[PDB]
């Protein structure tokens, strides 16, 4: 078939019509970013031939290719260590959550660590680690930071976020009740804090349900961690292709050098060895160039992850669609085998409603404009309401300012402003 | 160590903000001592549901960030290089 | 078939006709000795950067 | 070693170019690594064979250098794009992005040149000398709830004030610096205190 780009909806545009949401949903959404890849080292002289002196002697004369390949691979490995450092070593102090958990009804038990000794990692982190499922001169060097220490960085970032807000990312960690931090974040997105303080149980229930829902999706639904799996698969497939390429003639009598040495005279032996070595060098250089380009891709991903950790875990971002669909409220990091999983908590408006607007109010020959809201009417009476939530209020002098006469503004409506 | 074996370094129980990296969290410094690296100073914020901390002073801090912008414009004449 | 490596006891169960075993990437990992018919693993002796 | 990045890139380029020039002394299987000796020592056919081997070796060398340089140029172009973004959002204006223009509440930034790069001096505001206080989401006065317009309600033990969030500047809770929202039975944590009417 021919693909459909989506449902066709045409919004009811009018010159005096607005739709202001009367409710909201707290959506928790996941994003997965690769941070690092496996640290690999291939010693060139052992790979090309290995335990063959004649080969080593006549590979000495091809130059310093082996040294260049080795230094490129070592640079890649050090770069992965630095990628993990940049993403996770964002805080110089390991914060811990208080033993008593009174977060205003919010339940972080599903992303905080547990004393059940699962390598000291949260239950979402445990699902993420279970989902990703994984000699010839070729070695893998371990990462500098173990999984436990990435878990401890993640736990420190969570503890700081839930006990101090954005303050610990810009100076001294300053405690604040979590309900008040969430009210501050609501004011950030343009909703007055009374909305949180009056809907606190509802918001806490929605947040807890969202974390449980992402738990269920991660536990049951598959194909969620395909980015990390793709990185692992590409690396493993390249490495197996390299090793498999070692069983090729490249135009010679045999792929193995021992039979060539046993069964050929030293002139023709060195000719055939020359062609095996040239083939194996081409294979190794192809591998290293591909690995350098994949290293560039992973470096871009890790720099993006560092940016996201700085601007969404350690703060609240106004950059739309940078940390989830909706107005960003906060974000939580979780570790992954070779990456980071962000759980973005966002505010999605809901339960929209028909209203009639006006640019200004004419009272006493003066034009009044709202301070921080919008003029709405249910049909007979005029009110001032905030833009992102329907909280009607009587038009008064405290919430409206005068900016001239009434015969300059198009669409002014015709009303009284209460003076307290 | 998970990264191999160290000959010439004395293992210590102490955890320090380490200097020379080895692997698997072991990383040594100066006798040469090897240890599991400490992620940082452990502090617990005094969280409470009616407690805030407000700063009564400030510091104006100036930091430096170095960013590479350019590299040397190098041209190699292929035929002159390869043949001379 | 020639090689270099260290030989160890194995719990692998070759079929009676099978001589030597290979893993992925086509590398020899086990062999029967032709004398007393025992399965023995071949693993490369230690190498690694200093 | 505070300029290790620029020194690193210059060292990388110089090292790559040195290993390019040094490959010109490798015979790659030929009789000699110098062309003149092969020419003035072998007949034209075998000379051609040896010349061909040297040509293949040196094209591999040059192509390796060029591929490495292209990848390094991609790296440096990423660094230059980030530097342009920083000089836009840190120097030509104040940035709300966290850790983008330094540790702390960013105030401004100043560029400085370097031999092949830029040095940004980020001036930031780091709060210090913090004190504990007791808060409340709202104040219930005359049966109506009161929330700060901008700030936070704190107490030194016996009196309630409103302060801004990032600096301890107390003020008497008044109708000027507070707004009313509903009655005082829906907010959890509300406290009883007087709101001064001027
Ligand atoms: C809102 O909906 C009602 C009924 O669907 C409609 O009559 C009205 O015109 C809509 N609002 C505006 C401003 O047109
Ligand atoms: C808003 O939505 C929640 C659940 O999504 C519901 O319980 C509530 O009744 C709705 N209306 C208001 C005014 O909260
Ligand atoms: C959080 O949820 C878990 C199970 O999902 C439950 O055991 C725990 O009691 C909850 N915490 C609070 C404070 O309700
Ligand atoms: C509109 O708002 C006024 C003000 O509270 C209210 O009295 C009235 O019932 C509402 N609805 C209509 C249809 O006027
Ligand atoms: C909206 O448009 C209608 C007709 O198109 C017009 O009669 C009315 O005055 C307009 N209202 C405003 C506020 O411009
Ligand atoms: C609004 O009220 C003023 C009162 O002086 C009057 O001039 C104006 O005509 C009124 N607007 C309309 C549309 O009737
Ligand atoms: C390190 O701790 C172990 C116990 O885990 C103890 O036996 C040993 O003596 C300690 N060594 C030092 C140098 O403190
Ligand atoms: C703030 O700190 C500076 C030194 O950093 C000090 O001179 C000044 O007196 C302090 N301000 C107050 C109000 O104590
Ligand atoms: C004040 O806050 C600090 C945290 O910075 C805490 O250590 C101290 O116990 C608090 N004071 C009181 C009296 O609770
Ligand atoms: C709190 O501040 C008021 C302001 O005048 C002062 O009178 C009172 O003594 C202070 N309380 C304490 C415990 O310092
Ligand atoms: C703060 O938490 C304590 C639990 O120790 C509780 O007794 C108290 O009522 C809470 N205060 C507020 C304002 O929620
Ligand atoms: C606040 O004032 C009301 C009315 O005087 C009273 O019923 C309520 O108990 C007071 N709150 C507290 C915590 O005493």
């Amino acid at each position: 078939y021919t693909m459909s780009l989506g449902a066709e909806n045409s919004v009811a545009y009018s010159n005096n019509s607005i739709a202001i949401p009367t409710n909201f949903t707290i959506s928790v959404t996941t994003e997965i970013l690769p941070v690092s890849m496996t640290k690999t080292s291939v010693d060139c002289t052992m790979y090309i031939c290995g335990d063959s002196t004649e080969c080593s002697n006549l590979l000495l004369q091809y130059g310093s290719f082996c040294t260049q390949l080795n230094r490129a691979l070592t640079g890649i490995a050090v770069e992965q260590d630095k990628n993990t450092q940049e993403v996770f070593a964002q805080v110089k102090q390991i914060y811990k959550t208080p033993p008593i958990k009174d977060f205003g009804g919010f339940n972080f038990s599903q992303i905080l660590p547990d004393p059940s000794k699962p390598s000291k990692r949260s239950f979402i982190e445990d699902l993420l680690f279970n989902k990703v499922t994984l000699f010839n001169g070729l070695t893998v060097l371990p990462p500098l930071l173990t999984d436990e220490m990435i878990a401890q960085y993640t736990s420190a970032l969570l503890a700081g976020t839930i006990t101090s807000g954005w303050t610990f990312g810009a100076g001294a960690a300053l405690q604040i009740p979590f309900a008040m931090q969430m009210a501050y974040r609501f004011n950030g997105i343009g909703v007055t804090q009374n909305v949180l303080y009056e809907n606190q149980k509802l918001i806490a229930n929605q947040f807890n349900s969202a974390i449980g829902k992402i738990q269920d999706s991660l536990s049951s639904t598959a194909s969620a961690l395909g980015k990390l799996q793709d990185v692992v698969n590409q690396n493993a497939q390249a490495l197996n292709t390299l090793v498999k390429q070692l069983s090729s003639n490249f135009g010679a009598i045999s792929s193995v050098l021992n039979d060539i040495l046993s069964r050929l005279d030293p002139p023709e032996a060195e000719v055939q060895i020359d062609r095996l070595i040239t083939g194996r060098l081409q294979s190794l250089q192809t591998y290293v160039t591909q690995q350098l380009i994949r290293a560039a891709e992973i470096r871009a991903s890790a720099n993006l992850a560092a940016t996201k950790m700085s601007e969404c875990v350690l703060g609240q971002s106004k950059r739309v669609d940078f940390c989830g669909k909706g107005y960003h409220l906060m974000s939580f990091p979780q570790s992954a085998p070779h990456g980071v999983v962000f759980l973005h908590v966002t505010y999605v408006p809901a339960q929209e409603k028909n209203f009639t607007t006006a640019p200004a109010i004419c009272h006493d020959g003066k034009a009044h404009f709202p301070r921080e809201g919008v003029f709405v009417s249910n049909g007979t009476h005029w009110f001032v309401t905030q833009r992102n939530f329907y909280e009607p209020q009587i038009i008064t002098t405290d919430n409206t300012f005068v900016s001239g006469n009434c015969d300059v503004v198009i669409g002014i409506v015709n009303n009284t402003v209460y003076d307290p | 160590t998970r990264a191999g074996c160290l000959i010439g370094a004395e293992h210590v129980n102490n955890s320090y903000e380490c200097d020379i990296p080895i692997g698997a969290g072991i990383c040594a410094s100066y006798s040469i001592i090897a240890y599991t690296m400490s992620l940082g100073a452990e502090n617990s914020v005094a969280y409470s549901n009616n407690s805030i901390a407000i700063p009564t002073n400030f510091t104006i801090s100036v930091t430096t960030e170095i960013l590479p912008v350019s590299m040397t414009k190098t041209s190699v004449d292929c035929t002159m290089y390869i043949c001379g | 078939l020639t090689g270099t490596g260290v030989l160890t006891e194995s719990n692998k169960k070759f079929l009676p006709f099978q001589q030597f075993g290979r893993d992925i990437a086509d590398t020899t990992d086990a062999v029967r000795d032709p004398q007393t018919l025992e399965i023995l693993d071949i693993t490369p002796c230690s190498f690694g950067g200093v």
